[PDB]
């Protein structure tokens, strides 16, 4: 079907449709919202998050960064 | 079949340990509010007949479109499955009374109510104004302690809450 | 998981000594206090499903844009989502009343839960809203000043334990923010 | 109501040490299918405990850990028939009964291909799995109301049998080895026997009764309503004389009055018989006095 | 599984009715002879491991031929499954030692044990001679008949108690030949 | 950490419901048991110098070769550290007689327990002479409540049975 | 799993040749006869909830045994089960209305079905008659003859599409007996 | 039974594949070390009982308290139980010295031994005085070839390793 490793890149989908099983608190501390940043330009932003994880994915840090 | 002592068993069992002393602490607590509970299970073998009966008149009384047309008990003999179905719920009130769990009235009448209910048309207030009738109605010194009549009241509530 | 008696035998190991008079005394007081301690826990129990209900209607009521076209609140099944939340949290809370010591709570449903709600885009002040209205609704139900209850229970003062419900609910409150 | 409610196995949200380690014991349990597993078996599959313990590996691949470790793989990849593998892996894993021959087809396509390692990823990595438990529980006995195939409940409670039971039939696999003695056969090896299911697989059909019933959870209304019943006395006053032991060949008839005469009689020298540990203690105390010689010799 | 509360429960059920005063009263003798139960379970648990090492060393004391190569008992692996055999054989009487009812063990683990003796092999005889070492071991910890063991415990009448016990060891024992 | 409230509430909390009023009446017997496990904390935490004195005093008089070469305490260092032990093994006694489960004491002291052992060839048995001992010690009456002397006994029990 | 398609394409694999004038000449009645057999089994949806109250509250009327106390329909838990095992029968019947195969219905649910009720202990004949009320129930549905539901649709013979319906029925009552 | 080729075996099993050269490389290997592995099973094979005895001598030379009294066996019957293990020892080392890896050494003595050990009160240090007394005892060359000496020694290595 789909590649696990896309799986774990993808998004979380909803509990009345993509999932019967709900969902606890740690499985969205640990996938979630997965995206990587564009290299900074300036001094003031460079040193204060990694550009982006490979073979890993953070969720829902990576939408406060 | 929730208890006390049925919850520590298949607890200490899903450890797969012998039972320390926490577990005789827990049936120690059960043989302490045995006496509350077994007296109010007394008095409702006492007068469960003029409860069923208070409570059903008090449901038709709520609701008077139960005999309306054939939507629901528009027979006598459907309003006898109105006094069979309390006489059922009574019944289960003794037995988890008894017991000290929800566990029979959970496993006898409440697991899976809402789809007979949803299913063969029955709206569950009616039984809802019959139960808060009788919730209601407990007497205050008069009749049982205050732990039998707290007990009894808990299940009672328990069952409303488990019922909508 | 912490019980009240827990978190002394922790301190207690923290400080690596023995129990000593004085925590043993102050956790005589928790026993002395406990039966009372049942009956808040039987009180908000034998109410909880009817809590929930008004204290979500009331959140809906507040701010209609919840159940505007595109809000949370706003389907079916995320309402039952929402009336389902509502029921855990209270059930959380009622087990930090069983236990005193709020840790089950902190571990269990506490931790991770802001930036699940983060992750979800569901507007945390109306949860910190919902929780508030659980936490004056049961400290009405747990001094018997609702207007449509009335337990037969013998006086007495239970104020401390009532501000201890209320630090529950100010703590999930704060940690939803 | 599936009759999950009947049955009780708990899994919390990891909290502290200790559901860490009913999770950890629940987990091989599960694996193995109530294997047991001694220290050096325990010591086997060892490092997915502690990227478990840290929570930095979830819990599907603890389990898919455990599956992969040599002690699990010679029990149940290796002693076993192919089919054998394939619904015991599915077993301890899914869950479940084989549907259908090409499910299990597919899976045997992909062990000649493959392997067993790529199989178990099969395993772990198949959808079915993940959305019928993934990270948040243990494997265990799936009830859903709605089945793919009626056959689904049946064959898996086949699978299953009783809640005691494990999958070893040494005798069964004794007797088709050409060994005269069961317990002279290696007791590591044992899974493999003949495939209890392909029968059933392959032709389709008449799925045994008898042992379907086993794997049933005890059901608190039928079947315990009928084991006991034995109230009242028709007569206030029956009067049995019925025969009592004080050895194998030595027999004595009383009647109950008499009989509970006697009993009382055995425990006033029951005392009596008892009295002997104060003789000990006493006798303990003159350890004291053996001490006491030892101090004359200190201060000597 | 059923508690002996819950077995009334079952009884008045099949009866259709309510419980009534006569299994009120024999569940009052019960609940008044409860607590020399639990003392009955304390002393079972405080030893429990050392009855299993002395009923099984002494189940193959009585035949050396289990552990004459060939045997169940010869090997080390399969002495070590022996002894946990043991162990939770002990761990359900326990349990129905609490229950004061034999379903819990009847349903967990009296059903299909003896199928899986007669797949294994296993000897039944030699089971059931354990099964009596730990019936008549566990009655001598019941009444501190033990030759090396003293409760301090006020003295009084627990034959009906004992009498239990050992008849869950004949169903055990009844039930695995 | 395993107690009466922990267990309810694990379990409560496994089948996801609200505490019905059997884990109430568990914590209930949890105030009623109480007062003999405080005791016994008290008295316990009273005078437990003399009591690992006596236990370690006794465990090198059932065994001499513990100060034999070069295989086990032969130093005064190593016998600090069976009274240091000992002094742990107390007051995990003393925690878990506070608590009122085995859970402090199981997770602390008795959880790998045996692979250290069989490691650093420290042989169990040594231990059981020193906790056997002391068992008998303690007097019936006079010392403690009835109660809690057989609560200290069941606590130490469990030790022996979980060593060896 | 078959269609009437895949039917006819098997029986010709066991002929081992091509497909031949005579089958297709009846396929091509199954497909001008197709319309009817769609409109059928809008029928059978759009009553099927209601299908399936009517004939268990029938099936529980002609013995009130099954009530009475001990009996598989009494309880409350029981009788949820028994409706859902109502409404999937009927939910396989309309598969096969829709595939004029019954193989569909045969390796699906047929399979495994009796021996399943008699591993539990449901009284076979009882399932028959709950399966025979929703057989003239269905007919009835299907010929418009219900005496509170009435289809606005154009007059033609659908008879032969009744008795296919009917033959459904009567295969899984015949084999769940 | 993890020997060269049941290991080679296994694994080109798992794979599925045909044993390629490596495989076969293996086996050659062990048709290398082959006669060194049955030079020491036939040396042993000679005078096991008075390694057995000297084992046992020795073993209560340590620890005189085994015969103490009932901390260890203090029965002429027991001591029988003593060479009697040691034989199954010496046996056991005998089966994995010929078949080249430690696997029915494993299988049949290793696997399930300390809790065995622990719960029937058995220490194992005593074991591994024997051991390390028939391990010291080695004389190498002028007692067998020089290289089945070291397999030897390696096996009984791997006991002591396995034992504690
Ligand atoms: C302005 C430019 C700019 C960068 C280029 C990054 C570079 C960078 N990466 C990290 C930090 C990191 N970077 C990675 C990335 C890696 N993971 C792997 O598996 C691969 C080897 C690699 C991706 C190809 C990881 C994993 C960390 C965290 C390392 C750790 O905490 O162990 C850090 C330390 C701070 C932090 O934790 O974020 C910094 C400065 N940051 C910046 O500000
Ligand atoms: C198993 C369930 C279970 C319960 C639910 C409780 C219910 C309960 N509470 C009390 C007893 C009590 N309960 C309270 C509690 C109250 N204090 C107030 O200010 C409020 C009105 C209220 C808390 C919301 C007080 C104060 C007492 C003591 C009353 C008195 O002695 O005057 C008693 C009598 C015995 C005792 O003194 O402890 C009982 C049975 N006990 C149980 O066994
Ligand atoms: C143990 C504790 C515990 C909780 C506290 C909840 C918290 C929680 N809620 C949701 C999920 C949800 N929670 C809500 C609730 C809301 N609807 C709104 O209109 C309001 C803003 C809010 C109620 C006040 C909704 C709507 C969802 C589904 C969100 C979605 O799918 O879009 C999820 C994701 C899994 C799921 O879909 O169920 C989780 C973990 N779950 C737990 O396990
Ligand atoms: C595959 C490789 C692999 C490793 C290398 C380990 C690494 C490792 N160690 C621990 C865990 C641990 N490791 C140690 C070890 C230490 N004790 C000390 O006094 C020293 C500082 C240090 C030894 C030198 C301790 C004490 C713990 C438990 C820590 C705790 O629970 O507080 C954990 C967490 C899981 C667990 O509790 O076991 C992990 C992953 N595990 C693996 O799977
Ligand atoms: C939480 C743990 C816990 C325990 C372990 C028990 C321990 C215990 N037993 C008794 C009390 C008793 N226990 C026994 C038991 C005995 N009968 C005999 O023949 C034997 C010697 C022995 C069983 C092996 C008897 C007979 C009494 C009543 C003694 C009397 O009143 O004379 C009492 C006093 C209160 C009472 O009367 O019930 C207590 C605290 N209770 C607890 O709360
Ligand atoms: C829930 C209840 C329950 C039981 C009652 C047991 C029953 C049981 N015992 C064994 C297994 C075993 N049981 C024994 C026991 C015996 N050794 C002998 O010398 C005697 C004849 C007998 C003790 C009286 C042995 C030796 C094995 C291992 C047999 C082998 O591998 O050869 C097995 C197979 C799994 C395993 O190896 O552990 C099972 C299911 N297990 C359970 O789950
Ligand atoms: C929290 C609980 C807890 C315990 C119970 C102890 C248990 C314990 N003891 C030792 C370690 C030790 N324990 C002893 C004790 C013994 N000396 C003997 O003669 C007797 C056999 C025995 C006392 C009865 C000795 C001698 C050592 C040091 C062993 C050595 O270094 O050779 C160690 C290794 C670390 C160290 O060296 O201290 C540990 C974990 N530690 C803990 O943290
Ligand atoms: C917290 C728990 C706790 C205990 C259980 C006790 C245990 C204990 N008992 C004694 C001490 C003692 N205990 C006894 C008791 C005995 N007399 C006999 O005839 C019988 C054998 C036995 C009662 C059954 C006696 C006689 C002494 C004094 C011994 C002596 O000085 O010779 C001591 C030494 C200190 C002292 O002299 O008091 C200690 C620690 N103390 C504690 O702090
Ligand atoms: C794919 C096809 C398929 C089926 C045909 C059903 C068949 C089926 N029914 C039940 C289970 C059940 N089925 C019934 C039904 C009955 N109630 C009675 O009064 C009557 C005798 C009968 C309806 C005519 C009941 C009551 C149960 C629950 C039985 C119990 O738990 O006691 C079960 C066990 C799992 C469960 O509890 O749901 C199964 C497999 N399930 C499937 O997956
Ligand atoms: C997508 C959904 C869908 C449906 C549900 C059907 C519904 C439908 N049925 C018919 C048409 C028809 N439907 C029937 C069926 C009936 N015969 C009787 O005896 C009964 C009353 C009834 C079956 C229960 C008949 C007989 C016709 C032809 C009517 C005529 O030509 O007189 C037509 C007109 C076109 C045609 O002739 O086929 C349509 C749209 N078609 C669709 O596309
Ligand atoms: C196939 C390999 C194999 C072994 C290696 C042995 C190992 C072994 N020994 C014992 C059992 C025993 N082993 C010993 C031996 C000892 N006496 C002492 O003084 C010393 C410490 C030690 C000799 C060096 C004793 C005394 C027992 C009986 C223990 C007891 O019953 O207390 C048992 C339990 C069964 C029994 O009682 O026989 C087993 C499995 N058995 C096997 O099947
Ligand atoms: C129209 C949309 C709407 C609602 C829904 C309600 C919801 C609601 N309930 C409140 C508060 C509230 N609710 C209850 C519980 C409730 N009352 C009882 O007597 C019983 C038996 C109850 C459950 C059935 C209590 C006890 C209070 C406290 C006030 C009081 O004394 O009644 C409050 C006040 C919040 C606050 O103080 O900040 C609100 C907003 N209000 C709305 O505007
Ligand atoms: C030579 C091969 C051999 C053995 C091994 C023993 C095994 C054994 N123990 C018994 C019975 C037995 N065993 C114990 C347990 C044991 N005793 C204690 O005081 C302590 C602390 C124990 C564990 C260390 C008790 C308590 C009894 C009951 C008899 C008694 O009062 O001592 C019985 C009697 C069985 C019966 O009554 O039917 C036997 C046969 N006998 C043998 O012939
Ligand atoms: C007093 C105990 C009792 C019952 C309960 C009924 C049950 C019942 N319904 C029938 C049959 C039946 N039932 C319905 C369904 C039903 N009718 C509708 O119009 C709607 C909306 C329904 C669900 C609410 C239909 C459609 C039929 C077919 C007959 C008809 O055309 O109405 C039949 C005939 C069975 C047969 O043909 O063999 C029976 C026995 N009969 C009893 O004696």
């Amino acid at each position: 079907v789909v590649d696990p490793f896309q799986r774990k890149f993808q998004s979380i989908g909803k509990i009345g449709i993509d999932y019967s099983r709900p969902k606890k608190l740690a499985t969205y501390k640990r996938v979630g919202y997965s995206v990587g940043l564009d290299f900074p330009n300036a001094v003031s932003m460079a040193g204060h998050y990694s550009l982006t994880d490979c073979t890993r994915a953070g969720g829902a840090a990576k939408i406060l960064m | 079949m929730k208890s006390v002592i049925t919850t520590t068993i298949s607890a200490a069992d899903a450890a797969g340990r012998f039972p320390s002393s926490s577990d005789l602490e827990s049936i120690q607590g059960n043989i302490q509010r045995a006496s509350a509970r077994l007296e109010a299970a007394e008095k409702l073998s006492g007068n469960h007949e003029a409860v069923v009966k208070e409570a059903g008149d008090a449901c038709f009384a709520k609701y008077s479109y139960l005999k309306n047309s054939g939507e629901a008990g528009d027979s006598q003999e459907k309003i006898n499955k109105c006094y069979r179905d309390v006489d059922h719920y009574m019944r289960l009130i003794n037995y988890s009374l008894v017991v000290g769990g929800t566990g029979p009235l959970d496993e006898w009448g409440i697991a899976g109510s809402r789809e007979v209910y949803r299913t063969l048309n029955l709206p569950g207030s009616a039984y809802i104004a019959s139960f808060t009738f009788t919730r209601d109605r407990l007497c205050v010194p008069r009749d049982m302690s205050s732990q039998a009549g707290v007990e009894f009241v808990a299940a009672l509530d328990y069952v409303i809450n488990s019922l909508s | 998981m912490l019980d009240a008696f827990s978190r002394v035998v922790v301190n207690s190991d923290s400080k690596a000594a023995y129990v000593g008079g004085s925590d043993l005394q102050s956790l005589k007081t928790f026993i002395s206090d406990g039966n009372k301690r049942l009956d808040a826990v039987n009180c908000i129990v034998s109410n909880a499903s009817c809590i929930v209900s008004d204290a979500i209607s009331g959140m809906i009521c507040e701010n209609p844009g919840l159940i505007a076209p595109g809000g949370n609140c706003y389907t079916n099944r995320r309402m039952a989502a929402c009336l389902r939340d509502g029921e855990i949290i209270l059930r959380y809370v009622s087990y930090a009343l069983l236990a005193g010591d709020s840790s089950v709570l902190d571990d269990r449903c506490l931790n991770g839960l802001k930036e699940t709600y983060i992750a979800l885009g569901v507007p945390t002040a109306s949860t910190s809203r919902a929780v508030s209205i659980m936490k004056a609704a049961s400290t009405a139900f747990i001094m018997n000043t609702a207007s449509g209850r009335k337990i037969e229970i013998a006086a007495g003062d239970c104020q401390a334990l009532q501000s201890e419900a209320a630090a529950y609910f100010d703590k999930v409150g704060s940690a939803v923010d | 109501i599936t009759l999950d409610t009947l049955l009780y196995h708990p899994t919390p949200t990891i909290s502290g040490v200790e559901d860490k380690d009913l999770i950890c014991y629940s987990v091989w349990k599960q694996v193995f299918g109530n294997a047991y597993v001694m220290e050096s078996e325990r010591a086997d599959a060892y490092v997915p405990e502690s990227m478990f313990r840290a929570g930095q590996i979830p819990l599907r691949e603890f389990v898919r850990g455990v599956a992969l470790s040599a002690t699990y793989r010679r029990r149940f990849f290796e002693c076993c028939g192919p089919y054998r593998a394939v619904e015991l892996n599915f077993r301890h894993l899914l869950g479940r009964a084989p549907v259908s021959q090409k499910e299990v087809s597919e899976h045997i396509k992909l062990i000649a291909a493959k392997g067993f390692e790529a199989e178990i990823n099969s395993y772990i990595d198949s959808e079915e799995y993940e959305e019928a438990f993934g990270d948040d529980l243990v494997p265990y006995m799936r009830f859903k109301g709605t089945y793919t195939t009626c056959e689904e409940f049946n064959r898996m409670c086949t699978m299953y049998s009783a809640p005691g039971t494990t999958d070893k039939s040494l005798s069964i696999r004794a007797r088709t080895q050409g060994i005269e003695n069961p317990n002279h056969v290696l007791s590591l090896d044992g899974a493999g026997v003949p495939s209890k299911l392909v029968s059933i697989i392959a032709m389709g059909s008449h799925s045994s009764f008898v042992p379907v019933k086993r794997a049933l959870p005890s059901r608190p209304d039928l079947e315990f309503g009928q084991s006991t019943k034995a109230p009242a006395q028709v007569n206030e006053n029956a009067n049995p004389v019925s025969r009592v032991e004080v050895c194998m060949g030595s027999y004595m008839y009383l009647t109950a009055e008499e009989a509970a005469q006697y009993n009382t009689d055995v425990m006033e020298q029951d005392q009596i018989a008892s009295y002997a540990e104060t003789e000990i203690s006493e006798a303990e105390t003159e350890i004291a006095r053996l001490q006491a010689k030892i101090a004359e010799l200190n201060l000597i």
